[PDB]
RNA sequence: AUGAUGUCAUACUUAUCCUGUCCCUUUUUUUUCCA
């Protein structure tokens, strides 16, 4: 079917790519001409000996670095236990003392450096987080007055293993999957669905034939956790046989039997191995996740299961989406695992609610004051609401004093500082109660034990993208039925818990949708359209969807990719189209990077690209240090637009030597900075692929603004005397207050985001020239409109 | 010493080791825990400065010698009001000298 | 820089705690202090520009505070320069205390 | 006088600098003695297998590090170093323990940055700091 | 820095004005400046040195 | 001898305002001769 012509085109692409790289290699070896008396040699031979000497010194202490590392690296896992003999013991004291000797022999030089620059130098006329220990000896300075058991480990592992809800269900379901190729495995949390199932399949011999067993997760770090625990059971090194591969992080070697990955990782394994020939089992976890990659892989592996019968497809999930799961996958049997640890007492409010924030407040007030021991988890929508909540709780804390006991209020969302995310993971201090105000991120992949109460406001921030004007609005929306169901299910994991819903049984059973809109519907799909055009699906209409998108959204998608030129006047891939297609980011950015080659602003567009990759969480804006943060941010504000502001901040951070306390001092989230750095170098790792030459704009921000123009020409707005209004649609937008030009208000602006918060907005904007729009897109932007 | 050992024990210093000694010591213990430890760690030479404020403002500061944010609060006169009332006669002996009963207000706990 | 500036501006506000009948000139000073409390980087840019380039200043006023057994001179400087001087003051005392300029016998000290 | 003092400061400085320099050269030559005798004391039943394991692990270590340096210019720096810092990563890897801190009923019972002494004004009623009843 | 030193010493040399009398400070120190604490204590430091001797 | 109608500007009154409009949930993506 379409699968096979797709694969046809794919293998054709792979050979064409190989030949293209080969042609490039020979071309450049052509372009670089390898042109490669007595006292002449007697002169330069000393000098080549000079560089020999010097680069040999660097290389020499480099091999000393090698074995310096290697001594302590090898002696770590051999010496401290085993009954070893004279020779290697002698060598231990040797390497120990001798590396210490080298360390001190360079410490001598360093010491003399610093003590010899310590001194007084007459001036010359020429035209880590402890400021509460810098303020704790100030007081103590002011207040002074002087004048085998590893077998036991494995037995314990297996003993707990025996108490899984899948351990008695072992052999029946193993025979079950031995029968039918397609198996629905419905199971709740804690069942061992993610851990024990691949162990079993290892035990079954599905690994022989050189085969692998894939387990994919919707989240990298969740994959890491699952992998770590399964390797703990496996008693081996995580990474050689039980291994995981996600972005920037390979922890797999050619011993890999159990390979854990994300759904996009498996998609990109479909960039390398279409038939999945070395994997005998693909186990897709919690597919209810409703991910772009989930519903891509579903269709692709459905076609595989049709065309590869001895292949093993196991897709396990938590919730009742098994009806449509089987229906699309032609009525697979549904093996029921019963897993639910402890009973959950769910309460309803007596009537509906009016101001659910104060209801949250007073609910946790009473729960704390009157309940017996046990942690509290409470859901809100997000950051603004969440700090207002903690404000209210800590206000009550202050006012009621020691008539209460210790209420560690702990807010949590995704973009708050990572140390303060880790803050909630400490075991609770005796006597104190631990109350976590959370976003639905703590619905999934955050398992904080001890939670015995949980309260649900029945709401959530759902994205909603109407393409008919291109509106992506993160709006308030009463939460799904399954959503509240597992928001209940988030509790009980260690004891009988409670879940109080802020709404009635009436509103619940009556006014509740089952599952949140399968994202394929709601999301904007540019990257996945470009991706299935990368694999060669010409007819994207009769493609094997589980949930098709509305024809309109794919219409505007195709018109977009045509406009930026990736499609020809009938809608298939240009050479630009495919090369931009391999880049795992939306085509806006990819085409701007295409323009950076033309304008010679390579590195700058690379860095801006890397910046918008994670941007939403760059700058911390605490309430207790508002003005210091605002000012450390206003420091970088450069003229031209906030994109080059991000450029400048990354420039200054890398300037520091990639320091964390740099970003701490300058009020920038280290997480975003670090990930932007690694994503920039990943784009450089693909940089030779897409035929990009490394040149800098030489301080010519005109080139960089024009490359941004060529990339985001669609993303532009113009002045109207009734506000800022779109160029094409002429519907009204507004300036983000956090924008570096928020009050400069340019006549011609370029943007990157499109939301409609409490007012219609666009984020990370820049001032543009309308002439560059005709310079870039005279076929889409004509003069009459500007 | 309780701090060091609470690092050794790595337990948390709880309110019970610090409510016997809450207003004692010269800074004061309740200074360790005020709101602005973070921008007052950078105010140095404040004592000389309040001394020299006498050449800038036309008024005389009777507490030229101290600072409440830095030195704590070195006196508490809240028993003085109570014992002043008990020595004048009590609220009854005090209000028989007043127009209190000619107001017919039922009792003096509501006065404002 | 912002901690040193916050300390300077709080110290300068401490004069008109009363929020009295003050005058035009104190009104103008309070205006400068508030707009520098809102926008702290135009302030600091100005401050360092001053410290770098300025060497001829306006005129000071003098008057005497009568303490009945001697008089005290009281000097009256203009607002823009009062802000630049307050920040310079904080910066110098902070750095001097970190590099240990003043040996332990120079004693209106912050420790007792 | 300022020129004379500048010169005397500079020359006294380099005087003592050089003297301490020679002191460090002495220190490091006795470290040379120490190192030679270290290897000398070095040179003269799990050891055999843990030793084949030494060469085992270190040798495939050099193989993997070689070929890392080879495939990507520094993917030894793309793989080994960046592996060992990020938060949920470390939580997943079971890494243990990756200053004094105390109760928070204590904090923020008090707020402000200015002395309550009014800056020299006296005519306001600040005698007691807790209402009578 | 010579810049701050020049600011501080060029700032003590101003015109002092009472009702209708005006003169110029050229010799002493105006104590109603805000860094006058620093000048007074540093100069007093120099005089502590003259009184004690560098050795003591 | 003062009717309202007013697109009349000014004069005036509330010692009436000048601070009092602003902020995004979740999250994944293959890489290539080192030297």
């Amino acid at each position: 079917d379409e699968w096979e012509r797709t694969e046809r085109e794919r293998l054709q692409d792979l050979e064409e790519r190989d030949a293209f790289a080969e042609r490039v290699r020979q071309r450049d070896k052509d372009r670089t001409r390898n042109v490669l008396a007595e006292e002449d040699r007697k002169a330069m031979v000393p000098e080549l000996r000079k560089k020999s000497r010097r680069e040999y010194l660097a290389k020499r202490e480099r091999e000393k670095l090698e074995d310096l590392e290697a001594e302590l690296a090898d002696e770590e896992f051999l010496f401290g236990d085993v009954e070893l003999s004279r020779h290697e013991r002698q060598e231990l004291k040797y390497k120990r003392r001798v590396r210490d000797l080298a360390r001190e022999y360079r410490a001598a030089g360093e010491q003399e450096k610093l003590e010899a620059t310590n001194r007084y130098h007459m001036p010359k006329e020429t035209r880590p987080g402890e400021e509460q220990r810098r303020w704790e000896e100030a007081r103590l300075g002011a207040a002074s007055l002087k004048f085998s058991t590893q077998a036991q480990q494995k037995e314990s592992i297996q003993a707990v293993r025996r108490s899984l809800p899948v351990f008695p269900f072992r052999e029946e379901l193993l025979a079950a999957i031995a029968n039918h190729q397609v198996l629905i495995i419905e199971g709740e949390t804690g069942s061992g669905k993610t851990t024990q199932i691949p162990q079993y399949l290892f035990e079954e011999g599905y690994t022989n034939k050189g085969m692998k067993i894939a387990c994919t997760q919707p989240r990298r770090v969740a994959a890491m956790s699952v992998a770590a625990r399964v390797a703990r059971e496996m008693g081996v090194k995580l990474g050689n046989e039980v291994g995981y591969s996600i972005r920037f992080e390979d922890c797999t070697s050619e011993r890999t039997v159990l390979r854990y990955m994300t759904d996009g990782m498996l998609l990109r394994e479909f960039l390398s191995e279409p038939d999945l020939a070395s994997y005998s089992v693909v186990m897709v976890d919690e597919a209810h996740e409703r991910t772009l990659h989930t519903d891509i892989l579903f269709g692709l592996i459905k076609d595989v299961a049709r065309f590869r019968p001895e292949l093993k497809v196991l897709v396990a999930s938590a919730t009742m989406d098994t009806a449509r799961f089987s229906t699309f996958f032609d009525d697979a049997p549904v093996f029921r695992i019963p897993g639910r640890r402890f009973p959950v007492d769910i309460f309803y409010t007596k009537a509906p609610e009016a101001d659910y924030l104060e209801a949250c407040v007073v609910s946790v007030l009473q729960i704390h004051v009157t309940q017996p021991p046990g942690d509290i988890l409470v859901f809100l929508t997000g950051q603004e609401e969440i700090e207002a909540a903690c404000e209210m709780l800590q206000d009550r804390c202050r006012r009621l004093g020691s008539k209460i006991r210790e209420l560690l209020v702990l807010p949590i969302y995704a973009n708050l500082p990572s140390d303060m995310q880790a803050r909630i993971f400490q075991p609770t201090p005796p006597g104190a109660r631990k109350v976590v105000v959370a976003t639905n991120i703590a619905e999934t992949s955050l398992t904080i034990e001890g939670i015995i109460y949980v309260l649900d406001p029945g709401f959530c921030k759902q994205k909603s993208y109407n393409p008919r004007t291109g509106m992506e609005s993160l709006t308030v929306t009463p939460c799904s039925k399954a959503s509240a169901n597992q928001r209940a299910g988030r509790a009980g994991r260690v004891a009988a818990g409670k879940c109080f819903r802020l709404y009635t049984a009436w509103a619940y059973q009556h006014e509740l949708e089952e599952t949140t809109v399968p994202e394929i519907q709601r999301t904007s799909l540019g990257n996945v359209v470009l991706l299935l055009k990368s694999l060669g699906i010409h007819d994207l209409m009769h493609f094997d969807f589980l949930d098709p998108p509305p024809y309109e959204t794919l219409l505007l998608a195709l018109e977009q990719l045509y406009a930026l030129g990736a499609l020809n006047h009938l809608g298939e891939l240009t050479t630009s189209g495919r090369k931009m297609a391999e880049l795992p980011v939306d085509p806006m950015l990819s085409k701007m990077i295409l323009a950076s080659e033309k304008y010679s602003c390579s590195e700058e567009i690379l860095t801006v690209a890397a910046m918008l990759s994670v941007n939403n969480s760059i700058f911390y804006r605490p309430k207790d240090k508002v003005v210091h943060a605002d000012n450390a941010r206003v420091n970088f504000f450069l003229p031209g637009g906030d994109h080059l502001v991000l450029l400048n901040v990354y420039t200054q951070w890398a300037e520091s030597g990639y320091s964390s306390q740099w970003c701490y001092e300058n009020f920038v989230q280290f997480r975003s900075m670090r990930r932007a750095r690694d994503v920039r170098e990943q784009l450089e790792g693909l940089l030779e692929r897409v035929e990009v030459g490394l040149s800098s704009c030489q301080g010519d921000y005109i080139r960089v603004r024009k490359a941004i123009t060529a990339g985001y020409f669609y993303h532009t707005a113009r002045l109207t005397r009734s506000g800022y209004r779109t160029v094409k649609q002429q519907q009204t937008v507004f300036i983000h207050p956090n924008s570096s030009l928020f009050e400069q208000q340019p006549r011609w602006l370029l943007y990157h985001e499109l939301v409609l918060t409490t007012k219609e907005f666009m984020r990370q904007v820049l001032e543009i020239e309308s002439s560059w729009l005709l310079e870039v897109a005279p076929h889409y932007y004509k003069a009459k409109e500007l | 010493l309780k701090r060091q050992e609470a690092i050794a024990q790595n337990r948390r210093l709880t309110l019970e080791d610090l409510e016997d000694s809450w207003d004692r010591g010269i800074p004061r213990i309740n200074t360790l825990f005020q709101k602005d430890r973070h921008t007052l760690a950078y105010d140095k030479g404040w004592r000389v400065r309040t001394d020299f404020k006498q050449y800038q403002v036309l008024k005389q500061n009777p507490f030229w010698w101290t600072h409440q944010r830095h030195d704590g609060k070195l006196w508490n006169l809240n028993n003085y009001r109570t014992d002043m009332i008990q020595a004048l006669g009590g609220v009854e002996g005090i209000l028989e000298h007043t127009l209190f009963k000619g107001t017919y207000f039922p009792t003096w706990e509501g006065l404002f | 820089d912002t901690k040193l500036l916050i300390l300077a501006l709080e110290r300068l506000k401490e004069a008109y705690s009363v929020k009295s009948r003050l005058n035009q000139s104190q009104r103008e000073e309070l205006g400068l202090i508030e707009q520098a409390y809102d926008n702290p980087h135009e302030a600091l840019s100005r401050i360092k520009r001053h410290l770098l380039t300025q060497r001829a200043f306006k005129e000071v006023g003098i008057e005497f505070m009568d303490l009945y057994s001697h008089l005290v001179p009281v000097y009256d400087v203009e607002p823009l320069e009062k802000i630049t001087d307050a920040y310079l003051d904080q910066y110098l005392w902070y750095e001097a205390d970190k590099r240990r300029l003043f040996p332990p016998w120079i004693k209106p000290a912050d420790t007792e | 006088a300022d020129r004379k003092a500048r010169e005397a400061v500079e020359m006294r400085a380099q005087v003592e600098r050089k003297m301490a320099q020679k002191e460090k050269e002495k220190h490091e030559e006795k470290l040379r003695e120490m190192a030679q005798k270290a290897r000398e004391r070095r040179a003269g039943d799990g050891e055999a297998r843990e030793r084949d394991e030494i060469r085992h692990d270190r040798r495939k270590e050099r193989q993997h590090d070689r070929n890392l340096s080879r495939a990507a210019p520094d993917k030894r720096s793309k793989l080994q170093r960046n592996e060992n810092r990020d938060i949920s990563e470390v939580i997943a890897l079971g890494v243990p323990n990756p200053e004094v801190q105390y109760d928070q009923r204590l904090f923020n019972q008090s707020k402000g940055m200015d002395s309550g002494f009014a800056g020299g004004e006296d005519e306001i009623y600040n005698v007691y700091d807790q209402a009578w009843r | 820095d010579h810049n701050i030193a020049d600011y501080m010493t060029a700032k003590n040399n101003v015109v002092i004005n009472y009702k209708d009398m005006n003169h110029t400070n050229s010799y002493g120190i105006i104590r109603g400046l805000q860094f006058a604490s620093f000048i007074v204590q540093y100069y007093g430091l120099v005089m502590d040195l003259l009184v004690l001797g560098l050795h003591r």
